[PDB]
RNA sequence: ACGCGCGCUACACUGACGGAGCCAGGAAACUCCGUCGUGCUG
């Protein structure tokens, strides 16, 4: 259901199991690692209330690599507090929220950035080229 | 944007002498505090043009820079750009000519920073030890900043810039 | 055609090469078929790579090419070209077929007869003429022509409807030498 | 013979090099695994 900076990642939300895929895998591998984390830290991040649930999962897909990561990120709480009653918290989903949300910046909305604009001059943008006539 | 934790996560909540602590995870005065400092040293290290990598970078030089002698890494990394920041150096003069150069503080943000990006760059600048681990350079001589926290041993200019603004004082 | 003009063709051919091994083509040029048709050949009548995706790529995990580097391969040909001599034969998943050739058909195609058999030799493609290899400068005269007549069987049954009548001309040629016509 | 300017890519270990992972408005930079040994070497 949350976009980022060009990405994009939706959100799946319906009582189940384990095994939360993204995309079509698996929040164990997710392999853009390194930061790997910041994904597995929203499930992690229920460390605030829950401990996991036991619920749904959802795919991404836009822009680029670390786009996407950040994406799937807010994704996921983002669809934990889901409405709910049926997904988020039958009553005071600001269990989660409020506490997923006082450390954060995916599910905390996203950001008010996204790349355009260029300009009649070098590269574009503000870096405009490297000229010294004499 | 965009780093990790756990790997030791050896948080200690003192050593900060002077001012700093009020901004040992700051920036503000301009940012607030971004990631406890290591974001930043972290961060300074995208050099040549792109974190990451510079994450890794970063990582790899903790799990050394600790691994040898463990200062609980972090505390090594803050007792890091701890004792080695500059403390009231000059700034031209205008009063002459042909200026002379007056000297002071050092916005706390300042000593933090110009010694940040600073054994940032003694890093950076391997050519000794020229050997193939950057996180090393990065770490020891932030080691040799830790160890090195003992004289000197690659910050030095951390002194000159003070053993020096005070006789053009 | 017949064995002893055949064996004539080998030897005249052998003769005139003048100026490494050299290696044995037999060439023939076909009339009256319409190449529109199914009427092309593509047969195997006279180190290994595979170019394929899963079940194909698993099995072969030989060498294995992915779908998704087809593409890549015919923008680099500097790769492309050292894998080609690397390897002796290529079997292709066959409706991958079209997306080979256009990308790696220029490198893999013209000579080094490279073309990947397709999995689910001799090859008109829809041009009238075919050009095969029977042998080397090594072998005897009497294999050479052994080997050519097996070609040649295909033809015949193909259009077992004309046979080996459809064959417009046949030649025989060294690498270096020249063609000789039967 | 030579001058002045806008550049392109390089001096390399945050690297080059091969296999591999993905995805933008089989993109590449990039992540991983492995080879080279700071020597005008790769």
């Amino acid at each position: 259901f949350g976009k980022k900076k060009s990405a994009t990642a939706v959100a799946h939300v319906k009582a189940g199991k384990g095994l939360i895929k993204v995309n079509g895998s698996p929040i164990t591998l997710v392999e853009p690692e390194i930061l790997r984390f910041k994904v597995y830290e929203p499930l992690l991040l229920v460390g605030l209330d829950k401990f996991s649930n036991i619920d749904i999962r959802v795919r991404v897909t836009g822009g680029g690599h670390v786009s996407q990561v950040y994406a799937i990120r807010q994704a996921i709480a983002k669809g934990l507090v889901a409405y709910h009653q049926k997904y988020v918290d039958e009553q005071s989903k600001n269990e989660l929220k409020k506490a997923f949300t006082s450390y954060d910046r995916t599910l905390l909305i996203a950001d008010s950035r996204r790349p355009e604009p260029k300009k009649f001059g070098g590269k574009g943008a503000r870096s405009r080229f490297q000229k010294s006539y004499r | 944007e965009i780093k990790l934790f756990n790997k030791w996560s050896f948080e200690e909540v003192e050593v900060k002498d002077a001012s700093l602590v009020d901004y040992v995870q700051v920036r503000q005065p301009q940012c607030p505090i971004i990631e406890r400092l290591t974001n930043s040293l972290m961060m300074n290290g995208r050099n040549n043009g792109k974190k990451l990598k510079a994450v890794r970078i970063i990582k790899h030089t903790l799990d050394i820079i600790n691994v040898l002698t463990d200062q609980n890494p972090i505390q090594v990394v803050v007792d890091a750009i701890t004792n080695t920041g500059p403390r009231e150096d000059t700034t031209r003069v205008g009063g002459g000519g042909a200026a002379r150069r007056q000297a002071v503080d050092v916005s706390p943000l300042r000593r933090v920073n110009q010694a940040i990006a600073l054994l940032t760059i003694g890093a950076r600048e391997a050519a000794f030890r020229n050997i193939k681990t950057i996180a090393e350079t990065l770490a020891e001589e932030l080691i040799n900043a830790a160890k090195g926290s003992s004289t000197s041993y690659a910050i030095k200019k951390k002194d000159e810039l003070e053993r020096v603004a005070k006789s053009n004082r | 055609v017949d064995p002893d003009q055949t064996l004539k063709a080998c030897k005249a051919l052998l003769a005139h090469i003048k100026k490494a091994e050299t290696p044995i083509w037999l060439t023939l040029t076909t009339k009256k078929h319409i190449h529109d048709s199914h009427r092309l050949q593509p047969g195997k009548i006279i180190s290994v790579c595979l170019i394929t995706a899963d079940p194909q790529r698993f099995y072969k995990n030989g060498r294995v090419i992915d779908i998704s580097h087809l593409k890549a391969k015919f923008k680099a040909y500097e790769a492309q070209r050292k894998l080609f001599s690397e390897h002796d034969v290529f079997l292709a998943d066959t409706r991958i077929i079209n997306r080979l050739p256009k990308a790696l058909g220029k490198t893999f195609y013209k000579t080094t007869t490279k073309r990947p058999i397709p999995v689910v030799l001799v090859h008109l493609s829809p041009s009238t003429n075919t050009a095969i290899k029977v042998g080397y400068a090594n072998w005897e005269p009497e294999k050479l022509a052994a080997n050519i007549e097996t070609v040649i069987r295909e033809l015949v049954e193909r259009f077992v409807p004309q046979k080996w009548q459809n064959v417009r001309n046949f030649y025989v040629k060294g690498p270096e030498t020249a063609a000789l016509p039967i």
